[PDB]
């Protein structure tokens, strides 16, 4: 009996053992998400940490095989996964003080409240408060208000903790042998001894920087427009050649700059496709929007949802007495049980999330098969890439006439795809800055070549010169601005929304060349193409097992992240934003801010 | 003369773990073939050498009705040459197996929301199963090469685990009923005849 060999029947023993009980963590998850009660809380919680105290357990019986004596490298990566999820890298004490940061990070982000400061007694949370002036004041004091607010008081209290924060993360990833917790993220992308296909940590800060570069001609010509049009709506407020102010994107950080489509529409008369009325008009219901999302998926080939889907999915509200916690979320619970939690409302926007959460299912269906360790997105970012590429079919205008939502005395000019791509850009292109300087942010934070004294110096330094976004109001090191989003305070990698939107390009631009779509990338409909859907579900069966280099090219004939297809879909754009920014500045000056 | 007791063994209340399968031997007896269907969500019929189609126009020496449940999934590898943990370590069908299995979904019988733990299934074993073979034995399964001392450890596991079947299941992982009528060929009078 070698050690292969016993690890291959432990793992046999733990995917039996852990698929049962995560399922009954993700089912009491459910019942609690479905039906909010004080019974439903604590039955999750005990599910919860009987799955958790399931993986610390096995996290050490798996640690003892150790890695050197394995060949077969799909045990590997199950055991690897198993052994790096092991918590017992720390002391008991510096886990119990990380665990007891990420927590009060997390409450104070949660229950972080600030008051207006007229009347004190009034009080506004994140979300939907201070997220509601953020996505809809147009009135610059208001924003700056909550803006700053939010980072003066809540993001201060983040400061320290994140300091100690980041102490403890770096020790524990220094302890898994990685250089700092940075790295212990970029490991999510690693592969190793699969020649061909191996990709290491060092390599995506690269690929990121490399593929950012070619982004960034179509992010300053996209900045330069959005700051041209801001402009005009603020003349006082916004230089024609500085950095945007950080509280005039459209949300909390600027994270996307969707809600600046107001004010920077390209051609405000021409009306933008929204099928909400003809949904309404044809009486859908929201058992209407996942048969047609499921049917969109069937005509790629792909499985229709299990008869358990549409028996217990919560696919409406409760409304009444039952509340839920609505936000979009599909659920493997594991053994086939393929569920989405969703309060569908009879809208388009709703409809697109319907087929991007069913998108989720269809890739938990796929990779079902594979053993429980090995059940997940090829990397971070391969599950919600592959959501989003069934948003962006089902939204055109060809996949929305093909089903009686838009009729066809409807044409499409190519002002109303400059305004499409305009709200897309602003959500897909807008955040990439936005998410690669934050990461690169935490990045050169877990490396230590930020100091602490230079935290929020740096913060904003690569704010303005990354991203084009200056603050409104100086802020020293007392602040933590990054903490003062929710995946930085609730200990979140974010390069995955990078590399997804990366992925999902590529995705689509592969699939939409495996269903022979002729025309621009951003009018394409994979529906009816079973050979575009093969082509995913080729890498949607694999999961985890294969590499995810090894994933992205069963989809689309690369093995590493591309941009090309990102600026494919954007070109329209692209060529469009250099035109308008004839005579306009196009890039920004970091020294200039609102504060003078 | 009488009728095959056929109900005792498709409509037990509680079918036998699959890796400790019951086995009724059914002779002596009219065989009602025609009988066997319960108006299953997934019914399975497939028979192996001999005729599904007329059944019951064939006398035979004994019929060995083995009843269990799997899930699922598993059910296909009830049948000739088939590999997997029940093949391997529960069931395993001969080659030249002469007989039908009948299989069919029992989520509404042997499926519980706080989960079915009746059933189990043996996940490990030194060998596979000779066909027909039956291993009841809970002795701790030996991964290692330290001894087991009959309690579970690291590398020395329970042999068996539990489907803990739920209603919301997927049909893959739901709990099956599976008949197995194995009919004997011998040189006896072969007393299981009937129409
Ligand atoms: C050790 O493993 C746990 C459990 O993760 C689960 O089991 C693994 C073997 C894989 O199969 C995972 O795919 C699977 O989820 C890890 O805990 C998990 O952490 C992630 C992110 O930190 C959580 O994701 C989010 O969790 C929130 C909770 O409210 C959800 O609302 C979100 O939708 C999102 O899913 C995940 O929930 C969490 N797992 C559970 C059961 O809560 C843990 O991170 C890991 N540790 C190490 C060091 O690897
Ligand atoms: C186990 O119990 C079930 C009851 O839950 C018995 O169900 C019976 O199944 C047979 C199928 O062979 C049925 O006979 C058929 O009825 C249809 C009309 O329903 C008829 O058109 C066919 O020609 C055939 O005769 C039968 O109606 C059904 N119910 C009863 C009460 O008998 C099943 O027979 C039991 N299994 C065994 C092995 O005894
Ligand atoms: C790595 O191990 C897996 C199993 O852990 C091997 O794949 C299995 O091969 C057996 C042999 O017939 C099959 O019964 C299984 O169905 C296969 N899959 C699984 C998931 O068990 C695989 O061949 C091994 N690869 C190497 C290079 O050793
Ligand atoms: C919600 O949970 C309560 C118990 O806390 C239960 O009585 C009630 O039936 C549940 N509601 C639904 C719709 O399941
Ligand atoms: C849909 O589900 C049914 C199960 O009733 C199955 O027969 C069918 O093959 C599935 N797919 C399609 C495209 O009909
Ligand atoms: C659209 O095309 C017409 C000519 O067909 C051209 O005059 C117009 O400027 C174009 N608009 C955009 C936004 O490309
Ligand atoms: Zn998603």
């Amino acid at each position: 009996s070698t050690i292969e060999e016993q690890a291959k029947t432990f793992l046999d023993k733990f995917n039996h053992e852990a698929e049962d009980l995560f399922y009954q963590s993700s089912l009491a998850s459910w019942n609690y998400n479905t039906n909010i009660t004080e019974e439903n809380v604590q039955n999750m919680n005990n599910a919860g940490d009987k799955w958790s105290a399931f993986l610390k357990e096995q996290s050490t019986l798996a640690q003892m095989y150790p890695l050197q004596e394995i060949q077969n490298l799909t045990v590997k990566l199950q055991l690897q996964a198993l052994q790096q999820n092991g918590s017992s890298v720390l002391s008991e004490d510096k886990s119990k003080r990380l665990n007891t940061i990420l927590n009060t990070m997390s409450t104070i982000y949660s229950t972080g409240k600030v008051c207006n400061p007229d009347n004190p007694q009034e009080c506004l949370l994140l979300e939907p408060g201070l997220n509601e002036i953020m996505a809809n004041s147009l009135d610059y004091n208001e924003r700056l208000w909550a803006w700053e607010s939010w980072r003066s008081e809540v993001g201060k209290q983040l400061r320290p903790l994140y300091e100690e924060y980041v102490v403890l993360k770096n020790e524990m990833a220094r302890a898994n042998h990685y250089e700092d917790y940075g790295d212990y993220w970029r490991g999510d992308y690693e592969v190793n001894g699969v020649d061909g296909y191996d990709y290491s940590r060092g390599q995506l800060i690269e690929d990121v920087e490399h593929t950012f570069e070619e982004i960034k001609p179509l992010y300053e010509h996209l900045h330069a427009y959005v700051r041209a049009k801001l402009m005009n709506a603020y003349p006082s407020y916004i230089s024609p050649i500085g950095c945007l102010p950080a509280h005039l994107l459209g949300d909390m950080w600027g994270r996307f700059w969707t809600n600046l489509y107001s004010l920077t529409v390209p051609f405000g008369q021409k009306p933008n496709i929204d099928v909400t009325d003809a949904m309404v008009d044809q009486a859908w219901d929201a058992q209407r929007i996942f048969k047609e999302a499921e049917k969109f998926f069937v005509s790629v080939g792909l499985p229709n949802m299990t008869q358990g889907f549409w028996e217990n999915s919560m696919l409406t509200d409760p409304g009444n007495v039952q509340k839920a916690v609505c936000h979009p979320t599909a659920w493997d619970l594991g053994k086939g049980d393929f569920r989405i939690l969703m309060c569908t409302k009879v809208t388009m926007d709703d409809f697109l999330t319907a087929h991007h959460e069913m998108g989720h299912i269809q890739y938990d269906m796929a990779y079902a098969a594979q053993p429980f360790l090995l059940r997940n997105g090829a990397n971070e970012g391969f599950h919600e890439a592959v959501g989003e590429i069934m948003s962006l079919s089902a939204a055109t205008p060809k996949h929305l006439k093909s089903i009686g939502l838009l009729s066809p005395d409807f044409q499409e000019d190519n002002e109303t795809e400059i305004n499409f791509l305009l709200k897309q850009a602003l959500t897909i292109v807008g955040t990439l800055p936005f998410t690669y300087m934050l990461e690169k942010w935490r990045w050169m934070v877990f490396k230590g070549e930020i100091p602490k004294d230079q935290w929020m110096k740096k913060w904003w330094e690569m704010k303005r010169e990354i991203v084009g976004v200056v603050e409104p109001v100086p802020h020293d090191e007392t602040y933590c601005d990054p903490a003062s989003l929710f995946h930085v305070s609730n200990d979140y990698s974010f390069i995955r929304y990078y590399t997804r939107t990366l992925y999902q390009f590529q995705f689509q631009e592969a699939l939409c060349q495996a269903a022979k779509h002729e025309g621009p990338l951003h009018k394409c409909d994979i529906s009816n193409s079973t050979e575009a859907g093969q082509k995913l579900f080729n890498m949607l069966r694999l999961g985890k097992s294969e590499p995810w280099t090894l994933a992205l090219e069963n989809v689309v004939g690369a093995k590493n992240m591309n941009v090309r297809p990102l600026l494919n879909y954007f070109e329209p754009l692209f060529t469009w934003l250099k035109d308008q920014n004839k005579n306009s500045f196009v890039g920004w000056s970091t020294d200039w801010s609102p504060y003078a | 003369t009488n009728l095959c007791p056929f109900d005792e063994v498709f409509n037990a209340t509680r079918f036998a773990s699959v890796y400790a399968w019951n086995r009724k031997r059914i002779s002596n007896c009219v065989a009602d073939y025609s009988v066997l269907y319960n108006f299953a969500p997934f019914f399975t019929f497939k028979c192996y050498g001999v005729s599904p189609t007329k059944l019951n126009d064939l006398c035979f020496t004994n019929v060995y009705a083995d009843s269990f449940v799997i899930r699922g999934n598993e059910v296909r590898q009830i049948a000739p040459g088939q590999t997997g943990n029940i093949a391997d370590y529960n069931y395993k069908l001969p080659d030249d197996f002469t007989g039908c299995v009948i299989a069919w979904n029992s989520n509404k019988l042997d499926s519980k929301v706080s989960g079915n733990y009746n059933y189990l299934y043996r996940l490990f074993r030194k060998s596979n199963l000779k066909p027909f073979e039956r291993d009841i034995s809970t002795e701790i399964y030996q991964a290692g090469n330290k001894p087991c001392n009959g309690v579970a450890g690291f590398n020395c596991y329970f042999p068996l685990r539990s489907y803990g079947f739920r209603p919301t299941y997927g049909v893959g992982h739901q709990p099956y009923r599976v008949v197995v009528l194995s009919f004997e060929l011998l040189h006896a009078p072969a007393t299981v005849c009937g129409p």
